[PDB]
């Protein structure tokens, strides 16, 4: 979850 | 009682909507603990939907 999480951060 | 357990279900459904919105808005915002909070509750809730 955290590693998808990272990627929604980024936006 | 069946129509009761649709409206419930149709709820549950909102509800993910409304998470799926906040999880747009968490990502402009960059806050993890947002977007960790609509992602397990989709979760649950997709469960809870499941057993309806």
């Amino acid at each position: 979850d955290e590693l998808a999480a990272l990627k929604a951060q980024m936006l | 009682a069946q129509k009761r357990s649709e409206k419930q279900y149709n709820d549950a459904q909102n509800e993910i909507n409304k998470w799926q919105r906040n999880a747009q808005l968490a990502l402009q915002k960059g806050d993890e603990n947002l977007a960790r909070q609509a992602l397990e509750r989709k979760k649950t809730y997709t469960d809870t939907s499941a057993a309806l």
